[PDB]
C-alpha cells in the first residue's frame, strides 16, 4: 500500500459521485466534465441528519406534558428557548415561516459540522474495505454546493419578503434612490444595491464552507505526517478549539438569516 | 470548486425538511411550552386576585 | 434660548432665559449653546459669561461648583 | 513548475492578508467587548451574545479569502 | 508507508479528545438541564401552593 | 500558457486587499456599537438597526472587488 | 502576452487600494456616528442626514478608481 | 511592447494611493465633524462651514495625483 | 533550481503576516483586558476567562496560516 | 523606449506616497481643529487662524515630493 | 548559487515582520498596563502579574517566525 | 543606463517615505497642540513655543532622507 | 552580484522593519508613560522604572534583527 | 558594474523605513507631552525633562539604520 504522505493527503479531497447521465461512479483519477455528477457522500449523509433531526424532535413533540419535563425534554425545551428567544428579539412580523426555519438551519448546520469531530480516515476505511467503492469524505458542510444551495434558498425568501411586504413600488424606490435619495446618483445606486444583495448569500455560504473546510484539512494533515504515536498533541488541541467554531457557525448562520429576512420584511 | 447539480438537488431536501418541521413539529412544541408558561402566570395572577 | 439656573447651598444667584454661556470648565474653557448634549463637569473658580436674551452680556463670579 | 511556484506564492499572499485583516478586526471588536463587560459584568452574557452576533461579519471576506486561497493551494495547484 | 499506524494515532488522539469533554464539557451542559428542571418544579409547585 | 501564471496571483491580491479593507472597517464600526450598547442597553435594538443600515454601505467596494476578482480567477482564467 | 496580464495586475492593485480606502474611511466615520447616536438617540435622523452628506464626500475618489478598474479591464483590455 | 501596459501600472499606483489618502483623511475628519455635531447640534451650519473649508485642503495632493493619473492612462 | 526558492519566500511572507496579525490583534485585546482589570480588579479571573474566549476566535485564522506555512517548508519541502 | 518608461513609475511612487502623507496629516490635524471648535464656537476664528500655521508644516515635505515628481514626469521625461 | 543566497531574503522578510508585530503589539499592551498603575499605584504588582501572563501570548507566534528564520540562516543556508 | 534610470526609483523610495513620516508625525503633534490651545486660549503662545521646540525633533530624520534624495537625484543622478 | 550584494538588501530589510518596530513600540508606551506622569506628578520614578522593565521586554525581539542584519552584512557578506 | 543600483535601493529602503518609524514615534510621544503640558502648565519643564529622556529610545535603533545608509551610500557605493 504505497500511500505517500503527499498522496494520502491528496486522496482525501475526493468525493464519491455518480454520473447523472451514465449512472457511473466517477473514478478519482479522471474527473468527467459535466454539471450532472451528484456528490453522493455529502447528499445521502446530509439527509441522514435531515431525518435524524425530525426523528429526534418528533419523538417528544407529541409526548410532552406541560408538567415537570424529563431530562431529554429539558434539553429540547432549552434549545427551543435559545432559538425563540433569539428570533423574538429581531423579527416582529409574525410570519410563521421564519420561526421554524431558524430551528432547521441551526440544528441542521450544527449536525453537519458535528460529523467532522470523529477521526477522519475511519469512515472511509470501513466504506472502502468492506463496501469497496473508491471514495469517501464525511462532512456535508465542507462541500460548497450544500452551502450555496442554502444561500440561494434564503435568497429566494429574501426577495419574496421584499415583494410581499413592500411590493414592487417600494422595492424599486429603494433600489433606485438609496443611499443618496436624488436622481443625479441613481445610475450608480442601481449597481450597489444589487451587489449588496448578492453578497449576503455569497458570504453566508462561503463563511461556513471555508471555516469547515479549513478545520477538516488540519486533521487531514496531521494524521499522515507526524510519527503516528505523536499525532495527538496537534490533533487534540485543534479539535478542542474546533468545537467552539462548529457551534458558532450554526449560531452565526441562524442569526444572520433572521437578520436579513427581518431587514427585507421590515 | 467545480460546482455540481447537487446544488440543485440539496435545495429540495432542504425545503422538504422545512415544510415538514414547519407544521409537524413547531406549533406542537410551541403549545407544549406556552401552556406550561400560562399555567404559572395564571396561578400567580389569580392568587393576587384572591389577596386583593 | 434655554433656561439657566445658578444656585448654591444657601441661595439662588440667577434664573432666566439665555442665548449662550461661557464657562471655564475644570478640564478647559467651554461654551454652551442651546440644544447642547447632556454634559457634567466641575468648573474652576472664576467668572462666567451670560448673554441674556436680546444680547445683554453679564458677568458673575463663581467660587467653584459643578455644571 | 515555474507556473506552480507562483501558486504557492498566491495562496501565501491571499491568506496572509486575510490573517492580518481578520485578526486585527476581531482584536478591536473583542477589545470593545472587554471594556463593555468590565463596565457591566452582569451584562456579560448579553454582550457576549452581541459580540458573536457581529463578529460573524468581520470574517465575511477573510474566510472567503481562505476559501479560494486554500482551494487553489490544493485543487488548482 | 504503513496504513495501520494512522488508525492507531487517530485512536490515541480521539480518546484523549473525548476524555476532556466528559469531565469539562458535558457536566456543565447537564448542570444547566438540572437547573431548568429544578426551575420548572419550582414554577409549577409555587403556583399550585398558591391555589391552595 | 503564461496566462495561468499571473491571473491566479492578480486575483489573489485583488481579494486579499478587499479582505483587509472590509475586516478593519467592520471591526472599527462594530467597536463603537459595542461600547454604545454597554453604555446604554435597551437602546440595543435601535443601535443594531442603524448599525446594519450603515454596515451595508461599508461592504460595497470590498464586495465589488471580491466579485471582480473571482470573475477573473475563473471566468477570465 | 504580458500586454494582457499586466493590465489585470494594474486593475487588481487599483481596485484593492480603492477598496481599503473606502471601507476604512466609512468605518471610522460610521463609528463616530454610532457613538454620537448612542449618547442621544433622539437626534438620530439629523446625524444620519449629515452622515450621508459626508459619506458622499468620502466616496468621490474611490468610485473614480473603481470605475477606472473597469475602463482598464474592458477598454484597454 | 512594454510601452503600453506598464504606463497603466504607473497610473494605478498613483490612483490607488490617492484613493487611500483621500478616503482615510476625509474619514477621520468627518468622524470628528460628526462627533462635534452630536455635541452642539444647533451649530451644525457653522461647523459645516468650517468643515468644507478645512476639507478642501485634504484633497489637494490626491487631486494632483489623480489629475496626473488621468493623463498617464488616457493621453499615453 | 529556481523552483525551491518561492516555497521559502511564500512561507516567509505568510508567517510574518501571521505574526503581525496575531501580535497586533491580541495586543489590542489585552490592552482592554488590563484596562478592565485595573478598573475592577476583584473581577479579574472572570474577565480573563472572557479574554481567552475572545483570543481563541482571534487566533483562529493566524494559526491556520502558520500551519499552511510550515506545510510548504516540511510537507512540500 | 527603454530609458523613459520606468521614470513614469518613479514619479508614481513619489506622487502616490506624497498624497497619503498630506491627506492623512491634514486629516488628523483638521480633526482636532473641529474637536476644539464645538467646545468653543466663539474661538472658531482664533483657532482657524491657528490651524493654518501648523498646517503649513505638515504639507512642507509632501509639496517637495509633488514638485520633484512633476520634474521627473515633465522636466526629465 | 542564487537560491541559498536569496533565501536570506526570506528570513529578512519572515523575522522583520515579526519584529514589528511583537514590538507594536506589546507597545500597545504595555501602554495600558502603565495607566492601570498610574490609576492604582497600590495595585501595580498584581497588574504586572497578569501583564506577564498575556504578554506571552502576544509574541507566541513571533517566536516561531524568528526561530524559523534562524533555521534558514544556518540550517538551510 | 540602468544604473542611471534606477536611481530615480531610489530617490522615490526615499522621498515618499520621508514625506509620509513627516506628515503623520507633525499632524499628530499639531492636533494635540491645537486641542490644547482650544482648551487654554490664554496659553496659546506658551504652547506654540513648546510645539516648535518638539517638532524640531520630528523633522530631524526626514530632512536627512530628503537631503540624501536630493543628492542622489541631482548630485549624482 | 546576486551572491554577494543581495545580502546587503535583506539586512537592510531586517534593520528597516525593526527600525519601524522600535520607534513605534516605544513611542506608544512612552506617551502613556508621560500622560500617567502628568496625572501623577509624584510618581515619576516608580513609573519610569516600570517603563524601563516593559521597555526592555519590547525591544528584546527587534534587537535580534538589530544584531542579525549586521552579522549578515559583515560575516555573511 | 550593473549592481550598484541595488545598493542605492537597499540604502534608500532602510533609511526610508527608519524615517517613517522615528518620525511617527516622536510625534506620538510629543503629542502626549503637549497634552500633559496643557493640563499642568507649571510642570512643563519637569515633563519636558522626561520627554528628552525617553525620546532617545525612540531613535536609538533608527539612528543605526541611518548611519548604515550613509555608510553604504558614500563609503561603499
Amino acid at each position: 500500500e504505497n500511500m505517500t504522505p503527499q498522496d494520502y493527503i491528496g486522496h482525501h479531497l475526493n468525493n464519491l459521485q455518480l454520473d447523472l447521465r451514465t449512472f457511473s461512479l466517477v473514478d478519482p483519477q479522471n474527473p468527467p466534465a459535466t454539471f450532472w455528477t451528484i456528490n453522493i457522500d455529502s447528499m445521502f449523509f446530509s439527509v441522514v441528519l435531515g431525518l435524524l433531526f425530525l426523528v429526534l424532535f418528533r419523538s417528544v413533540a407529541k409526548k410532552a406534558t406541560s408538567g415537570v419535563p424529563g431530562k431529554f425534554q429539558t434539553a429540547i425545551e432549552l434549545v427551543i428557548g435559545f432559538v425563540n428567544g433569539s428570533v423574538k428579539d429581531m423579527y416582529h412580523g409574525k410570519s410563521k415561516l421564519i420561526a421554524p426555519l431558524a430551528l432547521t438551519i441551526f440544528v441542521w448546520v450544527f449536525l453537519m459540522n458535528l460529523m467532522d469531530l470523529l477521526p477522519i480516515d475511519l469512515l472511509p476505511y470501513i466504506a472502502e474495505h468492506v463496501l469497496g467503492l473508491p471514495a469517501l469524505r464525511v462532512v456535508p458542510s465542507a462541500d460548497v454546493n450544500v452551502t450555496l444551495s442554502m444561500a440561494l434558498g434564503v435568497f429566494i425568501l429574501i426577495l419574496f419578503y421584499s415583494i410581499k411586504m413592500k411590493g414592487i413600488g417600494g422595492f424599486t424606490k429603494e433600489l433606485t434612490l438609496q443611499p443618496f435619495n436624488h436622481w443625479a446618483f441613481i445610475p450608480v445606486n442601481l449597481i450597489l444595491e444589487g451587489v449588496s444583495l448578492l453578497s449576503k448569500p455569497v458570504s453566508l455560504g462561503l463563511r461556513l464552507f471555508g471555516n469547515m473546510y479549513a478545520g477538516e484539512l488540519i486533521f487531514i494533515l496531521i494524521a499522515g505526517l507526524l510519527p503516528w504515536w505523536s499525532q495527538w498533541i496537534l490533533n487534540v488541541p485543534w479539535a478542542i478549539f474546533h468545537i467552539l467554531i462548529i457551534t458558532l457557525q450554526a449560531f452565526i448562520f441562524m442569526v444572520l438569516t433572521i437578520v436579513y429576512l427581518s431587514m427585507a420584511s421590515e | 470548486m467545480n460546482l455540481n447539480a447537487t446544488i440543485l438537488g440539496q435545495a429540495i431536501a432542504f425545503v422538504l425538511f422545512v415544510l415538514f418541521c414547519m407544521k409537524y413539529v413547531w406549533p406542537p412544541l410551541m403549545a407544549a411550552i406556552e401552556k406550561r408558561q400560562k399555567e404559572i402566570a395564571d396561578g400567580l395572577a389569580s392568587a393576587e386576585r384572591a389577596h386583593k | 434660548t434655554y433656561h439657566l439656573d445658578v444656585v448654591s447651598a444657601e441661595q439662588q444667584m440667577f434664573s432666566g432665559l439665555v442665548e449662550k454661556i461661557q464657562v471655564t470648565g475644570s478640564e478647559g474653557e467651554l461654551g454652551i449653546y442651546p440644544g447642547h448634549a447632556p454634559l457634567l463637569t466641575a468648573i474652576k473658580p472664576g467668572m462666567i459669561r451670560i448673554v441674556k436674551q436680546h444680547g445683554h452680556e453679564e458677568f458673575i463670579y463663581l467660587s467653584g461648583g459643578i455644571l | 513548475n515555474l507556473n506552480m511556484d507562483l501558486l504557492y506564492m498566491a495562496a501565501a499572499v491571499m491568506m496572509g492578508l486575510a490573517a492580518i485583516g481578520a485578526a486585527i478586526g476581531i482584536g478591536i471588536l473583542g477589545g470593545k467587548f472587554l471594556e463593555g463587560a468590565a463596565r457591566q459584568p452582569d451584562l456579560i452574557p448579553l454582550l457576549r451574545t452581541q459580540f458573536f452576533i457581529v463578529m460573524g461579519l468581520v470574517d465575511a471576506i477573510p474566510m472567503i479569502a481562505v476559501g479560494l486561497g486554500l482551494y487553489v493551494m490544493f485543487a488548482v495547484a
